[PDB]
């Protein structure tokens, strides 16, 4: 089944008719994560590239 | 009649040199809202050699482990409240900033007396007779000599005395032989200088007093007191009973007598060796705490501060060279009924001072004012319909007593 | 004059009065709700039993 999240923001103030709405939200998190590089140092074509 | 400067008339303010002196590093910021209402410190341990001439400890016995404990509790709280009627309060005072001034420094007063009379109530060591005042050299340096006696060094010592003692002490620093430059400064300053002694001297003005309390007739202990170490671990306090006294006395012992155990002599700490005061060997006394009445046939039961530990099972605690038992002569210092200021002199580690914060109330409007570095919350509402605004401040300190062997009282002797 | 919010919990809406009263020293709380409810027609419900 649905289950939406509630905020009681808006209504204020309205008439509202249609309960066929479920409000879904996207959610961002910035992390520091360790990452190991790989320096393939190649000497044809240029030779540093991580 | 009519006109009215807007500047006050100066006013009297006391001094506060106690605050200052007192351990505030120990305890600070340690009574949260976790810890609760009281928080405890450790003690020091110590330990006895046992001596065979094979070391063949079997069967002999060997130092056990205990571990004490010195907690720290809360006070009641610094309350002055006032009411006033607003049109006439706001007549010539803008801004309600005239009642600032005297309430700040009246609450630190009330804290600073309070807190001389627990360091005077909890104290333990007593010198000279308390009739006599300062007069000379030696009463001063009487304390710091007792004090490196006992063993204390990991810390700092003080003194606090009255106006009228340094000027007889300036007094005399003014009749010195060679010192040009003490001798210059006592004649235009009047003013002794820091180390005087060995103690660092100082002077105080407001400073509290103590009743002597009426006492008769030749007391004597009763019943054997329980002064082994497990009793007196976490408090450093013992109770006693005496006999002896007058028939029926209200107020027998108020708060801050000494009572002085005759032939039981104090120990340097460490040496376990008795202490010897240049001509005779020096009494144990205790200080004490609460007042107690005197019934009929003379029987006073009172709590002392200040135990003398002859633990029996466990020696390396003992603190007096003898056991206090049955048929003891004691009496008590002082006259009979006679009111003084005493003098106070003590180590860094005696007593500790802190304050807890207060939350604002809810849904009303507050302020925080500071004074010498004790915050205090004042608060604002207008209970009553007829025109009558309130107006009340508050704080809410802590305080603990580490070592009753590490101060008390002192006087002059003749 | 008095310190207030609004909660939400699933969608319904409760109201926070925080105050205190000055001489006791002491703070209160109080959370709060009105409901309300109708019946539109009876004939449209009941209660439904294993019949034997």
């Amino acid at each position: 089944p649905t289950s939406l999240d509630v905020t009681s923001m808006t209504s204020w103030e309205y008439n509202w008719f249609g309960a066929d709405v479920i409000y879904i939200a996207k959610y961002y998190e910035v992390r520091k994560e360790s990452v190991d590089v790989i320096s393939y140092r190649h000497p044809i074509t240029g030779e540093i590239a991580t | 009649s009519q006109i009215v400067l807007k500047k006050f008339l100066p006013g009297f303010m006391s001094d506060l040199v106690l605050a200052k002196t007192v351990d505030r590093q120990l305890l600070a910021g340690e009574i949260n809202s976790s810890t609760g209402d009281s928080v405890s410190f450790k003690r020091p341990h110590q330990f006895s050699s046992l001596r065979t001439p094979t070391g063949d400890i079997s069967g002999q016995n060997k130092n056990n482990l205990i571990s004490g404990k010195a907690t720290g509790r809360v006070g009641n709280y610094i309350t002055v409240a006032v009411e006033y009627q607003q049109l006439e309060e706001a007549i010539k005072l803008n801004q309600l900033e005239e009642i600032l001034a005297p309430v700040r420094q009246r609450i630190v007063t009330d804290l600073e007396t309070e807190l001389a009379h627990f360091m005077m109530n909890n104290g333990a060591l007593s010198l000279g007779s308390p009739n006599t005042p300062i007069t000379k050299w030696s009463d001063v340096a009487q304390t710091a000599s007792f004090l490196k006696d006992l063993g204390v060094n990991e810390g700092e010592n003080y003194a606090v005395m009255d106006p009228w003692s340094a000027q007889r002490l300036a007094d005399a620093q003014t009749g010195l032989h060679a010192s040009d430059q003490l001798v210059r400064t006592a004649w235009e300053n009047a003013q002794i200088p820091t180390n005087f002694g060995g103690i660092r001297a100082l002077m105080s003005n407001g400073l509290a007093s103590r009743t002597q309390g009426a006492f008769g007739g030749t007391l004597t202990v009763k019943t054997q007191p329980t002064v082994t170490y497990n009793a007196v671990k976490d408090s450093y306090q013992f109770t006693v009973t005496l006999t002896g006294a007058t028939a029926s006395v209200t107020g027998f012992l108020k708060a801050g007598d000494q009572v002085k155990f005759t032939n039981t002599y104090w120990l340097q700490q460490q040496t376990k060796q008795a202490l010897y005061n240049g001509a005779t060997p020096i009494s144990f006394t205790a200080t004490v705490t609460a007042d107690a009445n005197s019934d009929s046939g003379g029987d006073v039961t009172v709590t002392l501060s200040g135990v003398p530990i002859y633990d029996t099972t466990n020696p390396q605690y003992n603190s007096v060279s003898r056991q206090v038992e049955a048929g003891d002569a004691v009496s008590v210092v002082g006259t009979a009924s006679q009111t003084m200021k005493p003098n106070l002199f003590y180590n860094k580690f005696f007593c500790g001072l802190g304050s807890i914060p207060l939350p604002k109330l809810h849904s009303i409007d507050s302020a925080v004012a500071t004074y010498e570095g004790f915050s205090i919350r004042v608060h604002k509402y207008a209970d009553g319909d007829a025109n009558v605004q309130k107006m009340r401040f508050d704080l809410l300190p802590a305080y603990v007593c580490f070592n009753p062997h590490m101060g008390g009282q002192f006087f002059g002797n003749p």
